[PDB]
């Protein structure tokens, strides 16, 4: 449990610190 | 094109005859000439991809 | 140093060990007109052919340094065939690891010169590289996958030719030195010799006896070199290079280098592609074989009659598919061939091996 | 490797002339010539064949593939 | 980490985002005669019609 | 004149070690970007394709793409023709070289902005500073035809008029376009076009941090665990006497 | 191995002594990310720097190999300084021909870097080739024909980007071969510790006290690499170099890569163009001339606190002239920049030596 | 490249001046014509392949820098080909 | 160099622990803090002054350069 949950965990951790400013974040307001 | 002995196509690199359909019939080549998705329009054209 | 001056060696070597320094020569004349072709190179494939166009039109004395370049590949091999036939001949392979650095140098010569025929960017080239790399294909599930990576596309474009320059300019330098350790290993046992007995009893020093027989070596490898970069540029070249690359077009009668012609032949004459692909790269690892095939009690073929005459048949049957590369697929070119392939492979690896039993029954060994 | 530890060797006497002293092309052709001609008679019978065979595959094979494409009255 | 560094590398010689940028392409077939086998370049390939 | 004014720095959420750009911010600069600075600038570096997955969808971009038109060809003709842009074509040049760019903008060339950000001292302060910044002339200084006082402008005279203004546009989301929120998103879309990896070399660092904090004090015991046998070593002389 | 394993170390040598290893990172970190550049960079000047930012914007990870490559330069000139600053603080030149080949590797990193930078074709790449290149006109009656046989013309331009590139390809593997004969020559006598006084009675193997400290010297080493790289990769760089190359207009602030600051203090401080371009050469060369100039009875300055002060006031010092050579020339760092670059020269060929004499009298010998 | 080849310098300079080469941008930003000179290279009968082929029928003039050096039997080949035209044989039809 | 060929030494005698007997950070604040408090005023007297000269210059330089592009210094 190394690649999987250090890679999962970082990217958590990322993208709350930029909560609703990713491109994931506010995809579904021009998104089948 | 139009070359080797089924009329289809010749390959020079290493002596591959394919006939009309773009089929391997002799020489090393082990499959038939790819074919790509595609779709006939209105103005008598086709488009590929 | 002990590379030179008091390095024993064998008192009766003949011309056949002047090929060793001969090779280290056409390394250095290869580095030395590749470094100044480089300094006008460009490797776009906009600007690729018209740059070498420039080099031999507009840079002083470009066209010798161009033309030296080609030619010296060409010298290269040459020597490179007589090295390791005189290698064959006497069981100078006994020596394995310098023996087995040695086939590596011969493949990684081999992949330098098939990127260095690319850079022009003439349909040799273009078809060279489409083909050579596509023998990765061969691989089965990702054989496709590779041949793409090494691309850098779905197809031979930019990212192709501009990584092979980067790749041509680097490996003459790692064969440099892979070529001092193919020496290190050898002045650990010192030369063999044509009668295959060992020397010890009577060595001399390497200089002034070799470095006199190398130098005057050195002249006449420049004679020839230069009677071709000065009388016949041409004369080992494909006229198609000449001619731009065109995606959309092979030229019908293409033919590889006539280096490679008999590994084209080989691999040609198998209705297989995997078939092919596989004695292709086996024509060229079966060096490697070689040392375990010595059935023979003595080393060198100096005393052995038999195995003398199957040589002299490999070399004809070398030849034979030599010429057989350069002719089209056509009967009876496709037959002869065919049997030329099957003897080579039988030669090696059946007649010569069984040859060395019956000459040691002859002598009651 | 190195002279002084190479092998053991006992009872040979070796005699040798300056260079200065002697010719470097004693009897060039009045031996050199007739040495030749032993060597070359010595392999001719284990060199040769193989590419007299070469030969007479090359031009058959040659002369053949000419003759086949030559019309065949149909 | 070594996997990592490793793997950017070996991508890095992997297509380039411009190579993948594709698209289709129309071709006009009463440009092509009965008979005629015509060639387009469609992504460095050749495309016979 | 030779007195400077150095640009202050601004409080971009994209600032921090670990901070991200605010794609909907660059979203809207590039609205400001295409309908206002593309009829002087270039962007010769950015593509249609460029768009995707960071302000606009690939429907989006490509509908964008289409909006223009650019040249292609030779035909069978043998002729260059017109046709819609697409995902890969790079942003029209508006002039087809800087001669014409000059005679079009009295002798003062517009840069390309594709890199105008890492360009310039400053960054996006200086770009947002420079946009917000005009003002009248001081007191005593005169400027030739053609020229603007911008004072974070080296030497104060620019060849660009104020490009930007209450309403210069009009933004996809309804966002008050004010001038300074016009000059805040241009500058975030000039910081992705410049740095498109930003992002991503951030979200990098905080695993590199992370493993750094894990094997960087791990080897530190490796080295002490093991000049643990030489720190600790005693030494006694005994000689005969 | 014997370069390696059981290599036999001083006990006590301490950090300053790691980065000779860092610097052999640093060359192969430069290599390899060099090489992966190389390929897909482009020589020709209309495509040079559209090559790059075609790396940085769609080569999958182009951005950090490229950036990791500006970088690792800064990193490797970081790790050189304080090698060789270990080297004169502790007397490590007597070791002659280590030290001297040193010298030599400082020059030929100097060369390197400075045609790499050319390469992208921005502003300061341009100017640069200009400026260095032209070092050569203030030799007399043949610099400028030197110059222009360097350049391949009348000015900088095509011919003088496709040779630099070649040029830059080839020297780091030089580099490579000179650092290995640099460690031969450091094998022979062993490694200079501290206090300067022999340690053949307390040596440890190399293996695992220095093997672990040089891995954990190398964290640090990408730890500092990388977090410029991930957070801050432009802040060691200059904005001007993302400016195309334009001959007609050389920025009104340019200056030099920040490592090359010092120096080019140095020579602007010398309204003389011969004057300047000989202090330039010989900031450098004076390293060569440290071992002559070495009074002590000592070789270390661990025990000699006056040398210690003039060693820490030529460090400011050069801090001094790094910082003014980031200035504009204007008053008052004109005179400072003299000043500092009197000083230099002065520390180093008068008041060490003199101090070092000193120093033995106070000891009474 | 004519230059002491088989034309002095103010020959060549003379044949230069006889066709006229795009050139700029000026000053304008626009492209103009202008005599050519020694630098410049022999004019291209066409702009590009496509238009080349659709002056002649679809087939494609090759650039003749390298024909002799890009053709087995060089100048013999040329020659030949050159002075070799004549009418077709009995049962061979060529398309106009 | 090889061990066994460096140099001639007689009646030393040096004791050690295997590195799992010991402490790998023995006092490492208790003592590692006073050794550099020792190691640093040991030597602040002959590394500070010259940075401090640096930073004297460098204060005054700036500041000089700044007043005399001004119109009232
Ligand atoms: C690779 C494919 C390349 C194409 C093949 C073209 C080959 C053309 C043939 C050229 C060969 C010319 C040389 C003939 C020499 C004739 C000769 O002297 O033979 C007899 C002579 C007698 O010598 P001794 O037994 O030691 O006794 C001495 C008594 N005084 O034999 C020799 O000199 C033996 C030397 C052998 C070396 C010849 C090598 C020729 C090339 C072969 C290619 C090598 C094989 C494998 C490479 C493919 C991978
Ligand atoms: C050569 C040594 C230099 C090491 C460079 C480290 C590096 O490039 O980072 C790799 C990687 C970062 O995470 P990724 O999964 O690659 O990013 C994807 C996030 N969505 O891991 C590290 O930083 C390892 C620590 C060093
Ligand atoms: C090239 C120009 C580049 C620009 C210059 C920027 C320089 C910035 C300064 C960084 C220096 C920081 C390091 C300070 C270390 C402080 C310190 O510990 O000093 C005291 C300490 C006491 O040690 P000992 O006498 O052996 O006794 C041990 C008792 N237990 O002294 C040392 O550690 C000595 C180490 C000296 C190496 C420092 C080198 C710094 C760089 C200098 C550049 C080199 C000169 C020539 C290059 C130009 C050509
Ligand atoms: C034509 C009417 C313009 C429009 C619309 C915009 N710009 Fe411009 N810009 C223009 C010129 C002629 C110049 C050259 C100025 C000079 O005197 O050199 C510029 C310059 C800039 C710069 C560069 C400033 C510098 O430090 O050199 C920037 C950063 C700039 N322009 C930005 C910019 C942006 C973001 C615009 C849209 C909001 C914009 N410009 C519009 C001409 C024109
Ligand atoms: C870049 C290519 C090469 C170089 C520079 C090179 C160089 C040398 C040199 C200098 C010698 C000593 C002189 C001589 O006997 O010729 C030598 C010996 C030898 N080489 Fe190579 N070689 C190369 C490739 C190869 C190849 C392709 C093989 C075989 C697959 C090989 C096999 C050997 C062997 C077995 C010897 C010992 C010869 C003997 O003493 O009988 N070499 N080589
Ligand atoms: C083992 C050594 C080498 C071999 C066998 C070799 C072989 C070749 C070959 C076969 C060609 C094509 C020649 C042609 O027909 O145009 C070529 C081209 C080229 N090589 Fe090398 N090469 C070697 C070393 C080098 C080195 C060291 C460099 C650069 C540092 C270099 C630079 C070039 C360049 C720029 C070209 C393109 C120009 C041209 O086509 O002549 N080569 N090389
Ligand atoms: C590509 C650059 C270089 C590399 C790879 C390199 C590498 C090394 C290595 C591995 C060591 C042993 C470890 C150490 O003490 O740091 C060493 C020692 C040394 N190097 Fe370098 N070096 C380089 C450049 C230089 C320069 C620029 C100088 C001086 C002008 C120099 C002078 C020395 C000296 C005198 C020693 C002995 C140090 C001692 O034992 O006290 N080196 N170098
Ligand atoms: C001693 C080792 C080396 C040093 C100090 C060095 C330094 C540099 C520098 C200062 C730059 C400019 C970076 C920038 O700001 O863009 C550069 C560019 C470049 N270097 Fe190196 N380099 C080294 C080795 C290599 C090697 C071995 C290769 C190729 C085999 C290489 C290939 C390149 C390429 C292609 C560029 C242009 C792309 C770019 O600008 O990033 N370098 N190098
Ligand atoms: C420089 C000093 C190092 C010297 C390196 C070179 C070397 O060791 O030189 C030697 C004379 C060597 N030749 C021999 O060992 C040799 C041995 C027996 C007979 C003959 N000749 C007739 O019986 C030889 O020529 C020979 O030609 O090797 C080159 C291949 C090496 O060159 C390389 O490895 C590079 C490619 C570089
Ligand atoms: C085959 C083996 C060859 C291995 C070659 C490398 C080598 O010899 O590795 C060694 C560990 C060497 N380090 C030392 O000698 C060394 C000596 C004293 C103290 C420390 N460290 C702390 O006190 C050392 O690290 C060191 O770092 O050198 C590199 C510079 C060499 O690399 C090169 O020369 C190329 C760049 C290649
Ligand atoms: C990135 C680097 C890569 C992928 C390098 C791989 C190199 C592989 C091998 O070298 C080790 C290879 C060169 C070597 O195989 C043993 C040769 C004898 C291959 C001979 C060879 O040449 C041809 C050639 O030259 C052509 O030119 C116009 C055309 C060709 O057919 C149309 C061929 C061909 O059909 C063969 C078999
Ligand atoms: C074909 C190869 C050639 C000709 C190589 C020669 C290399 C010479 C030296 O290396 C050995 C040299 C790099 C080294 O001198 C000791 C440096 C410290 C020179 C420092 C240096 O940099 C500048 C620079 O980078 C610039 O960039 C934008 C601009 C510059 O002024 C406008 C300079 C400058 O005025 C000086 C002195
Ligand atoms: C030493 C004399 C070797 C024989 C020269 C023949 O050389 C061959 O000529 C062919 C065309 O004739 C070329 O297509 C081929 O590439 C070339 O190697
Ligand atoms: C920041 C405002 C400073 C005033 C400088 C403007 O100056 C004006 O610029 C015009 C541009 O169309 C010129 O046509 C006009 O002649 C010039 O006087
Ligand atoms: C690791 C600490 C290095 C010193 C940080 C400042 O670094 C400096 O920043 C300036 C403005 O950004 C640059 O123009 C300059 O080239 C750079 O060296
Ligand atoms: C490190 C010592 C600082 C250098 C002080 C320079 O001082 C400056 O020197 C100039 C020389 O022309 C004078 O004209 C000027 O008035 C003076 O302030
Ligand atoms: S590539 Fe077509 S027959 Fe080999």
């Amino acid at each position: 449990f190394f690649e999987r949950a250090f890679d999962q965990g970082a990217d958590a951790i990322y993208e709350h610190i930029n909560e609703g400013k990713l491109w994931k974040h506010i995809k579904h307001k021009y998104e089948k | 094109a139009n070359a080797g002995d089924f009329g289809g196509y010749y390959c020079p690199c290493h002596g591959s005859h394919y006939d009309a359909s773009g089929r391997i019939r002799k020489g090393p080549a082990p499959l038939n000439l790819e074919v790509p998705s595609y779709e006939f329009t209105s103005d008598d054209m086709v488009i590929v991809g | 140093n002990n590379a030179f001056i008091d390095l024993p060696a064998p008192s009766n070597i003949s011309s056949w060990w002047n090929f060793g320094s001969l090779l280290g020569i056409c390394l250095i004349l290869q580095i030395l007109t590749g470094l100044f072709l480089a300094m006008h190179y460009t490797s776009d494939t906009t600007t690729a052919f018209s740059s070498v166009t420039h080099i031999c039109r507009d840079v002083n004395y470009g066209w010798i340094i161009r033309y030296m370049h080609a030619n010296g590949a060409s010298m290269f091999f040459i020597c490179l065939y007589m090295h390791v036939g005189r290698g064959l001949y006497y069981g100078s392979y006994t020596f394995l690891e310098t023996w087995n650095i040695g086939v590596i140098l011969l493949l990684t010569v081999m992949a330098t010169a098939f990127m260095g025929y690319v850079l022009p960017w003439g349909q040799m080239s273009f078809w060279g590289a489409t083909v050579i790399t596509n023998l990765l294909s061969a691989i089965p599930y990702i054989g496709t996958n590779l041949v793409e990576w090494i691309w850098g596309g779905f197809s031979v474009d930019k990212a192709t030719l501009t990584r092979f320059f980067a790749f041509h300019f680097i490996l003459p330098f790692i064969i440099m030195a892979i070529a001092m350790v193919h020496l290190l290993f050898l002045h650990e046992t010192g030369s063999n010799n044509p009668t295959g007995i060992s020397s010890d009893v009577d060595k001399i020093p390497f200089h002034p006896y070799y470095t006199i027989k190398d130098i005057l070596g050195a002249l006449l490898l420049i004679l020839a070199l230069m009677l071709l970069v000065l009388f016949a540029p041409d004369l080992l070249g494909d006229p198609d290079n000449y001619t731009p690359a065109n995606p959309l077009n092979t030229p019908p009668h293409i033919k590889p280098e006539w280096y490679f012609l008999f590994a084209y032949a080989i691999l040609r004459s198998i209705p297989n592609k995997l078939g092919g692909v596989l004695a292709l790269a086996f024509s060229i690892l079966i060096l490697a074989l070689i040392p375990l095939l010595h059935t023979s009690k003595q080393r060198s073929m100096m005393f052995r009659p038999l195995s003398q005459c199957l040589f002299w048949a490999l070399v004809a049957d070398l030849l034979t598919l030599t010429w057989i590369g350069g002719q089209p697929v056509e009967h009876p070119y496709i037959t002869i061939g065919q049997l030329a392939s099957v003897l080579y492979f039988l030669l090696i690896l059946v007649l010569m091996p069984t040859a060395g039993t019956i000459e040691n029954k002859l002598l009651k060994w | 490797r190195q002279f002084g530890h190479l092998t053991r060797v006992r009872h040979v006497i070796t005699y040798s002339l300056s260079p200065f002293e002697q010719r470097a092309f004693p009897h060039y052709f009045s031996k050199g010539i007739p040495n030749v001609l032993r060597r070359t008679r010595a392999c001719i019978l284990r060199v040769a064949p193989p590419f007299v065979a070469f030969y007479l595959v090359y031009t058959w094979g040659t002369q053949e593939f000419e003759k086949s494409k030559r019309k065949n009255p149909a | 980490a070594a996997k990592n560094v490793v793997s950017q590398f070996v991508s890095s010689m992997s297509a380039s985002a411009d190579v993948l940028a594709m698209s289709k392409i129309e071709i006009k077939l009463s440009d092509i005669p009965e008979g005629k086998n015509m060639a387009f370049k469609w992504r460095g390939k050749p495309l016979f019609v | 004149s030779d007195l400077e004014l150095h640009p202050p720095s601004y409080p971009w959420s994209h600032r921090g070690l670990l901070s991200s750009l605010d794609h909907t911010s660059i979203r809207r600069g590039f609205q400001v970007y295409k309908q206002v600075c593309s009829s002087c600038h270039s962007m010769d570096y950015v593509a249609y394709r460029h768009l995707v997955g960071v302000c606009y969808t690939e429907d989006e971009a490509k509908a964008l793409a289409e909006e223009v038109e650019v040249q292609d060809g030779p035909n069978e003709d043998g002729e260059m023709f017109m046709r819609p842009g697409k995902l890969s074509d790079y942003f029209p040049k508006p002039y087809p070289n800087p001669e014409a760019a000059r005679a079009a903008n009295n002798g003062a060339l517009p840069p390309d902005l594709s890199y105008i950000v890492r360009a310039r001292h400053g960054g996006e302060d200086y770009v947002f500073s420079l946009l917000t910044g005009y003002c009248e002339p001081p007191t005593g200084v005169s400027l030739r035809e053609g020229l603007y006082f911008n004072p974070y402008f080296p030497g104060q005279a620019i060849g660009m008029a104020p490009p930007i203004y209450n309403e210069v546009l009009e933004f996809d989301d309804g966002t008050p376009a004010t001038m300074s929120q016009v000059a805040k998103d241009v500058c975030t879309f000039l910081r992705w076009a410049a740095e498109p990896e930003h992002d991503h070399r951030k979200r990098m660092g905080l695993k590199m941090l992370l493993m750094m904090g894990l094997l960087l004090p791990l080897v530190y015991a490796m080295k002490r665990h093991k000049w643990s046998v030489l720190k600790s070593r005693k030494l006694a002389y005994r000689p005969p006497k």
